[PDB]
RNA sequence: UUGACAUUGUGAAGAGACAUAGUUUC
RNA sequence: GUUCUUUGUAAAGUGCCUUCGAAGAGUCGAGUUGUUUGGGAAUGCAGCUCUAAGUGGGUGGUAAAUUCCAUCUAAAGCUAA
RNA sequence: UUGACCUCAAAUCAGGUAGGAGUACCCGCUGAACUUAAGCAUAUCAAUAAGCGGAGGAAAAGAAACCAACCGGGAUUGCCUUAGUAACGGCGAGUGAAGCGGCAAAAGCUCAAAUUUGAAAUCUGGUACCUUCGGUGCCCGAGUUGUAAUUUGGAGAGGG
């Protein structure tokens, strides 16, 4: 069973496989109803929208902090500074989250910003009874897209001190990989009687 | 588990409906293909918007 | 389809075109890849040295993304910035004001250096260089800012 | 902290204008607190030492700390629950038999 | 309060007044039958703090365990089989004493249902319990928003499905890279990675 | 089958160390 | 949508100052055995022996000692899609 | 002598509940061998079949003792991907997940540990009536070895 010059593969059927396949016959099924089900909703709940306010969020790790991404709610901090408690935030279609935490003032402000444009464009129907029609927007998402924010500009004058980058990276890469023996000819020079 | 539906690049499937419109004027075309069209006007046949 | 596959075409031949001596049988070799080091090495070596046996170190939970670094050579560089707005720099090769580059907004990790830029003034912002490739933008009046 | 500005390095990373968040109290989940220091101390008081923390006393009168930990760390998970046991006793020991 | 007392108390389970305690205890119980009814809790502490509350609903049930390993039943020891698969005696079976406790004491108050249970003794040849129950038809409970969950159908047996905390133990339920394999609960989790999906329009 | 640990507690004589007060161990 | 009872000397939200801030044990953890896992000086599970603490505790995918850092808040519980 | 209390019994005691079935899908237990390795014992088949216990229209999981190591994310579930990869492996045959990213759907919370102590404020049941999935009066009973109100870490409580 081994023969010709053919790559090397690794088909895993040797389970009893033909027992868990799994044919998505009701793609197009699944979607109707999908879609149904976001009708009836959007009936349901009256003028609201079908969504929450999402709040701007930078990315997790190396590779995707250069983008900002819908996060999950609001933090305590933000919904404070945008004038509303989170019990009531939570009443106004906010998505609030006790979890996130703010070390950042770039996208704290952001979200505060995000929250007072929110408020202004929403209208709040009073408790009594009337309920003076108003039309749903369905999303809330679509009505205040989150965007990649400015980080420069389109052309500026070139400034050299001349100091290569390349080596500054070499240099920097340097410094950490001996910052720890430094520290122990800095003890061991200390103990010198 | 059978393959039932195909996949064909969304750009050649415009390149033969762009190319299955082309052909609709065309009156040979359109005679060999039955449709009785030898004693109408012009190709392609327009008609009022009222319709 | 079916009817384009040389089985038809074997109908009525008595073997299916699989040989009257040697039969077409369940598994002679052995199945899938056994023997390996036995009665099927001289095809491992040959179409696949290197197959058996280890090299180098293991590491647990290796998270690619940890590494995630693309490269942009020169070689393009000019290719993000839009065409319209790529014209009008190339002419005006100046100090003063010079394009600015975001290559980690292009989504490139480090900027390395197949050949050749034209004489135009570039401020080049990346995470890392190959040492020719901020070289040779220095040698334009660009200069690579380092930017996370 | 403060990041470098650039990708590599010791402080590596993007520079951004900071905040430090308020405290979460759930941080503060090991914290003493006067009632329990008080309860604690009056069991203790009730029911007293237990088999292997009379052995570890007795171990630190007639062989040291060093040995009292080798002991306890056998005793206890580790190492440094044994350093924790071992002052615990030497505790006992000062506060009581002596001052 | 007494309770933070009792609690602090029984930490110290090798001091002199709890082992006193423990020692008598211990025999008063293994003179009883297996599966008994208990007037109280003797934690009162213990079985408040894991649901129990002392008004008409619940109850408290004392129940004995053997310990020690799963010796496997096959005659003779006799495995037939492969030898991986020839061990008899160094076996140890999945669940804990206390889900045994608890299946066997849910069996015998089929009108209850199980809702929690904490260990109070042991020697060398029993782990002795004290499971709490609930009685979900009893009106004191189906009044009463914080248990009357319990009185949904889903909750038949918990005991007997792994849906108690020992049983969410055993099961490995919980969060995290340490739980990969069974957290959305292991055979659930191995279909998923063994089912092959084919598309309409094929990936 | 044999050992250790756990179930395992109470005296008394005798050995055993801080090194010939008694907490501890056979 | 309407209509009747006003539930109240009831209930709840928010700002500043001060003192506090109770948070699950034969469990966490550890040794060993066995099973399992991609989990590698040990992924989970169980048996038996040991068995915690409270500026504590768990995790941080190579064992150990030392020093830091990050990150949650276990051993109780409900919940639609 | 009489009355309690603790603990344990009895009744065709007043009212209830459990069993059996079905078992495609769901939660657990227990558990093979054929097979593959061209032989075979580890391995593989397979944490599969058979056997056992337990649910529902879904079950389970779920508001982090999480992921991360970033400019950090933020309950759970599933799809696309990560990836036939990290890794396991007579390192042979074979095996083999996760974090990020897009999407579907979205939703949050409850106790324990607190002196109501100027008033157990709480609750099953019997009973009479009523506007009966319930309410009110009254009476036995539960309950202080703790039934309510209050608070759940995001906090929160007591003073001012
Ligand atoms: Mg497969
Ligand atoms: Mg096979
Ligand atoms: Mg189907
Ligand atoms: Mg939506
Ligand atoms: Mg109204
Ligand atoms: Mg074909
Ligand atoms: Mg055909
Ligand atoms: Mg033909
Ligand atoms: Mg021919
Ligand atoms: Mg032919
Ligand atoms: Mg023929
Ligand atoms: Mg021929
Ligand atoms: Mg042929
Ligand atoms: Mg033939
Ligand atoms: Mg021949
Ligand atoms: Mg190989
Ligand atoms: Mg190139
Ligand atoms: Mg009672
Ligand atoms: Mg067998
Ligand atoms: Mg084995
Ligand atoms: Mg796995
Ligand atoms: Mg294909
Ligand atoms: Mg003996
Ligand atoms: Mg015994
Ligand atoms: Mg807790
Ligand atoms: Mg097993
Ligand atoms: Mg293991
Ligand atoms: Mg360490
Ligand atoms: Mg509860
Ligand atoms: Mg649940
Ligand atoms: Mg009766
Ligand atoms: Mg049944
Ligand atoms: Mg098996
Ligand atoms: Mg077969
Ligand atoms: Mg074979
Ligand atoms: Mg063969
Ligand atoms: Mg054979
Ligand atoms: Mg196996
Ligand atoms: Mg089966
Ligand atoms: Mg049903
Ligand atoms: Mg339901
Ligand atoms: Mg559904
Ligand atoms: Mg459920
Ligand atoms: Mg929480
Ligand atoms: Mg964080
Ligand atoms: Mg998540
Ligand atoms: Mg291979
Ligand atoms: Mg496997
Ligand atoms: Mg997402
Ligand atoms: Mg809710």
């Amino acid at each position: 069973a081994i023969s010709k010059n053919l790559p090397i593969l690794k088909n895993h059927f040797r389970k009893h496989w033909q027992e868990r396949v799994k044919v998505h016959f009701d793609q197009a099924g699944k979607k109707v109803s999908r879609r149904n089900a976001r009708a009836t909703r959007a009936a349901k709940i009256a003028p609201r929208p079908l969504d929450l306010l999402r709040p701007v969020v930078r990315a997790p790790t190396v590779k995707y902090n250069r983008k900002v991404r819908a996060g999950r709610g609001f933090t305590l901090a933000e919904v404070k500074a945008a004038g509303l408690t989170a019990a009531y935030a939570r009443t106004i279609g906010i998505a609030v989250d006790h979890r996130r935490q703010n070390r950042n003032q770039e996208i704290f402000d952001a979200n505060v910003q995000r929250l007072k444009e929110y408020q202004s464009k929403i209208i709040v129907f009073p408790r009594n009874g009337k309920a003076p029609e108003a039309e749903q927007v369905l999303s809330a998402a679509a009505t205040f897209p989150i965007a990649q924010p400015a980080t420069d500009v389109e052309a500026r004058a070139v400034q050299d001190n001349g100091e290569s980058a390349f080596r500054t990276l070499r240099l920097a890469r340097s410094e950490k990989k001996f910052r720890g023996i430094r520290e122990k000819r800095a003890r061991e020079k200390a103990e010198a009687e | 588990w059978r393959k039932w539906n195909v996949k064909v690049n969304h750009n050649e499937k415009r390149y033969a409906t762009a190319s299955a419109i082309a052909a609709t004027a065309v009156a040979s075309l359109v005679l060999a293909r039955g449709h009785r069209v030898e004693k109408i006007p012009e190709i392609p046949l327009v008609v009022s918007t009222d319709l | 389809p079916s009817r384009f596959t040389k089985t038809r075409k074997h109908r009525g031949h008595v073997s299916a075109g699989k040989g009257r001596i040697g039969k077409h049988r369940k598994h002679p070799g052995g199945r899938g890849m056994a023997g390996g080091q036995h009665h099927h090495r001289i095809n491992m070596d040959k179409y696949h040295p290197g197959y058996f046996g280890k090299v180098g170190m293991r590491y647990f939970h290796k998270q690619q993304a940890h590494f995630w670094k693309p490269v942009l050579n020169l070689d393009k560089l000019w290719t993000l910035i839009p065409e319209d707005k790529r014209d009008q720099y190339l002419k005006s090769a100046s100090k003063e004001t010079a394009p600015v580059i975001d290559t980690l907004a292009a989504g490139y990790g480090k900027i390395l250096g197949k050949g050749r830029i034209p004489n135009v003034p570039v401020i080049v912002k990346a995470r890392f260089v190959s040492k020719l490739a901020e070289e040779k933008i220095r040698a334009a009046g660009g200069v690579v800012e380092l930017i996370a | 902290t403060v990041k470098t500005g650039i990708a590599i390095g010791l402080n590596k990373g993007k520079k951004v204008t900071s905040m430090t968040p308020a405290p979460k109290i759930s941080y503060k989940k090991g914290a003493a607190s006067n009632r329990t220091k008080f309860v604690r101390s009056l069991v203790r008081e009730i029911a007293g030492l237990s088999p292997y923390e009379r052995r570890l006393i007795d171990l630190i009168r007639n062989s040291g700390e060093k040995r009292a930990r080798k002991v306890a760390k056998k005793r206890l998970g580790s190492f440094t629950r044994a350093k924790a046991k071992v002052e615990e006793m030497n505790n006992i020991i000062a506060a009581s038999r002596r001052h | 309060g007494a309770y933070k007392y009792l609690e602090e108390l029984q930490r110290k389970k090798q001091s002199d007044v709890l082992r006193f305690l423990q020692r008598v205890r211990v025999w008063e119980y293994r003179q009883k039958n297996v599966i008994h009814r208990a007037a109280r809790p003797t934690r009162p502490d213990k079985a408040r703090r894991l649901g129990y509350k002392a008004k008409q609903g619940f109850v408290i049930y004392r129940v004995r365990v053997r310990r020690g390993n799963r010796k496997r039943p096959v005659p003779k020891g006799a495995t037939y089989g492969k030898p991986t698969n020839q061990g008899v005696n160094e076996l140890k079976y999945q669940r804990s004493l206390r889900a045994t406790a608890e299946e066997r004491v849910g069996r015998r108050a089929a009108n209850l249902r199980v809702l929690n249970s904490y260990w109070v003794n042991q020697d060398s040849t029993y782990k002795y319990f004290e499971v709490i129950l609930v009685d979900p038809q009893h009106k004191a409970i189906r009044r009463d928003a914080r248990y009357n969950w319990i009185c949904d159908p889903v909750h038949k047996h918990r005991e007997a499905r792994g849906l108690t905390a020992t049983g969410k133990k055993s099961r490995g339920i919980n969060k995290g890279h340490k739980f990969n394999n069974t957290k959305a609960g292991r055979r659930k989790t191995w279909k998923r990675q063994n089912t092959l999906s084919l598309w309409r329009y094929r990936k």
